[PDB]
């Protein structure tokens, strides 16, 4: 039966016989619990640690993939020769290991990248103190934690003991999480900051209201651990925030699904607090937990602000933006269908503005480089799938106008760049506004109460051509030629080819108006940057293929690039004369020159050893003027050794004599440059 | 927020 529910608990038994145990076994041969601490004060090291030393909450807060310290105190001092136990952290009254909500975590001698595992770092008397890692996909939600000691009769178990309850929240911090985010700065504002700025107005008159996150007043994690309950999200995926964030965006408003916020736009507000006079999400999400009633009255910014606080309350990092002209699409055909003005036909409305969240996530069910901001959207307007939701709608996706990845990416494109269609019915197409819809986009600036323009990640700028083809295309995916390309051959610091092919199989001249797009893409799937967008035209004659090889010059990426970055090339291209859009996006991994650092010798730090840097030519090309650069702070004063020349695939080895003059963990850096491939590089770990 | 008529 579901597991839906972090408020449900079951009973762990404390002595879980096994078999049929003989009358007058003596169980005191086996370890016993006489107490456990979690070191959980807001001063100390967990809390701290785990930036969660400001929730108004006595319990621990950790956040996954990521250690922390706990103590254990036996009634003998732990001996593994003979005793065995482990750790349990439990959730829901149907806990399952298969669905991640019994999680036994074993002792073991080091801990491993990613897994749930404990490990000894002090004894001293009866205690051990444990540092645990939790699993950086692990559930989010607030656990229960026990202690099993294995014997030959079956497991002692600690007993229920709510003051060692664990909230375990997601984490921006850890690297290997779905909500990791590189910058500090960024993670300041869109996860700590519990206050901020919500823009409305017009284009050319905006104003601020300020709103009060509160994400970590008191009661404020419990209800939003509620919101999920109420939601009956199976437990399982609540470590998945793609799931939560559209849980989220159900359960914020209360149509359909019992939620937070009643919307109201009548200028009354009969029996409840008008929209206008909140001014935070605290008064709200409080009041939703203790009448476990819908609250009245909300209208966008409000929806947003308490969605905001939701995120950001577990750990997804997020923002609120405004769109100044912001369409609402009846029809789900991705245009404003204006009938003429005939106001019983006409469906479609304009906002003078309309407000939504950006939750920061891996889209690990999209193609790579569509994570990142994911516009998700608490107002209720449309259906989605039978629910008043929408999204995580990848921004990227929608800027190509990739609508066809999920979720609800039509519907927010129409909302910043639909087109006005001006229709006469009668017993007729009359006007076409291209500029309306969507004129501004902004966000609360880092560090500072100003507006961040970002409309440039929703849309290509007004008259571009790009902002034609994207939306082309986005209408596309609601005349005989074939469109590839491939990017031939590349390599990290040299240039190299993207060569687009189109096939005419007709025997008609057609006209290609087309752009494209190229983009470093952190291996993760997030995108970092666009470093180079062209448009260009291209005559097809008939009964032909043709080839278009654009040129990347290392400069235009390489001063951009990050560890295990690949490359995302969009290209989209009109049949002029047919209005056909053929769309592609591909993404590829460079490859990586080598270079490899050994060390010949004793690495004491007092007499010579022998660096051998090793490079061997990737390319089919001759390299010219090769420098090789070695570097290594406590080994070797900089040096540099040059090659006038390397034949294809040839193999260089540089030896370099070195007295290391400090003792410890030092490292060595090679460098290569030369007259075309430049900057490639190789590292090695040395004690001394 | 307010509903904006069509120009
Ligand atoms: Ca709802
Ligand atoms: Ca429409
Ligand atoms: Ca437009």
């Amino acid at each position: 039966p579901p597991n839906n529910s972090n408020a449900a608990e079951d009973d762990l038994p404390t002595v879980e016989l096994q078999g049929v145990v003989p009358r007058g076994v003596n169980l005191q041969e086996f370890l016993n619990v006489t107490s456990v601490h979690l070191f959980k004060e807001r001063w100390d090291t967990n809390k701290v640690d785990h930036h969660t030393d400001k929730y108004e909450n006595n319990k621990l807060i950790v956040r996954r993939g990521q250690s922390f310290y706990v103590q254990i105190d036996f009634s003998r001092p732990y001996d593994p020769r003979r005793d065995l136990f482990r750790v349990e952290y439990v959730i829901g009254r149907y806990p399952q290991e298969n669905k991640g909500t019994y999680i036994p975590v074993p002792i073991v001698s080091e801990l491993q990248s990613g897994k749930w595992g404990a490990k000894i770092v002090m004894r001293e008397d009866r205690s051990v103190r444990l540092s645990i890692q939790s699993s950086p996909k692990c559930i989010v939600g607030k656990f229960r934690m026990y202690v099993a000691v294995w014997t030959p009769y079956g497991v002692l178990r600690t007993s229920r003991n709510p003051e060692t309850d664990t909230y375990i929240l997601f984490n921006p911090w850890c690297e290997d999480d779905a909500v990791y985010l590189d910058n500090e700065k960024e993670r300041e504002e869109y996860v700590l900051n519990d206050i901020g700025v919500i823009f409305y107005g017009e284009v050319n008159d905006i104003k601020t209201r300020s709103w009060s996150y509160g994400q970590f007043e008191d009661g404020i994690l419990d209800t939003c651990l509620y919101v999920m309950d109420r939601a009956q999200m199976d437990l399982s995926g609540r470590g998945n925030p793609i799931k939560v964030s559209r849980v989220g965006s159900a359960m914020v408003n209360a149509k359909d699904d019992e939620g937070v916020l009643v919307g109201s736009w009548d200028n009354i507000y009969a029996y409840g607090v008008p929209p206008s006079a909140w001014t935070g999400s605290v008064d709200i999400l409080l009041e939703y937990r203790s009448s476990e009633n819908p609250v009245r009255y909300g209208q966008c910014w409000v929806f947003a602000g308490v969605f905001n606080t939701f995120l950001r309350c577990l750990g997804i990092p997020a923002r609120i933006v405004t769109n100044y002209f912001s369409a609402h699409d009846n029809d789900a055909n991705l245009q404003m269908d204006i009938f003429l003005v005939n106001s019983k036909l006409t469906k479609d409305s304009v906002w003078n503005y309309h407000c939504w969240n950006e939750a920061w996530m891996t889209r690990p069910d999209l193609p790579v480089g569509f994570g990142g901001w994911q516009a998700v959207d608490s107002t209720p307007q449309e259906n989605s799938d039978g629910m008043y939701r929408c999204g995580p709608a990848s921004v990227q996706a929608i800027k190509h106008g990739h609508v066809c990845f999920q979720f609800d990416a039509p519907f927010v494109f129409a909302e910043v760049n639909s087109d006005l269609i001006y229709i006469t019915a009668k017993k007729v197409v009359e006007n076409v506004d291209a500029t309306h819809i969507g004129k501004l986009i902004v966000t609360k600036q880092i560090g500072g109460d100003g507006m961040m323009d970002i409309t440039d990640t929703y849309k290509f700028q007004e008259g571009q051509e790009e902002e034609r083809l994207a939306l082309e295309t986005a209408l596309m995916y609601g005349s005989n030629v074939d469109m590839d390309f491939e990017v031939e051959n590349a390599v990290l610091g040299k240039d190299f080819k993207l060569s687009i092919t189109f096939r005419n199989n007709s025997h008609n001249r057609y006209t290609i108006t087309a752009y494209l797009s190229a983009n470093i893409t952190f291996y993760t799937g997030v995108p970092k940057a666009e470093f180079k967008k062209e448009t260009f035209d291209v005559t097809l004659e008939p009964l032909s293929f043709k080839k278009e090889a654009v040129l990347i010059q290392a400069g235009e990426y390489m001063g951009q690039l990050l560890e295990q970055a690949s490359l995302h090339f969009f290209v989209t291209a009109r049949i002029n004369e047919t209005r056909d859009v053929l769309a592609k996006q591909k993404s590829t991994v460079l490859t990586i020159p080598e270079i490899i650092i050994k060390v010949r010798g004793t690495q004491v730090v007092g007499s010579d050893m022998t660096v051998i840097v090793e490079f061997t030519n990737p390319l089919k090309e001759t390299l010219r003027n090769v420098w090789v650069h070695l570097d290594g702070p406590g080994v070797t004063r900089p040096m540099k050794k040059m090659f006038r020349e390397i034949r294809p695939n040839s193999t260089v080895q540089w030896e370099e004599v070195c007295r290391p003059w400090v003792s410890g963990h030092r490292k060595l850096i090679a460098s290569m440059s030369s007259d075309s491939l430049r900057h490639v590089y190789g590292e090695l770990d040395v004690q001394i | 927020x307010l509903i904006l008529p069509w120009p």
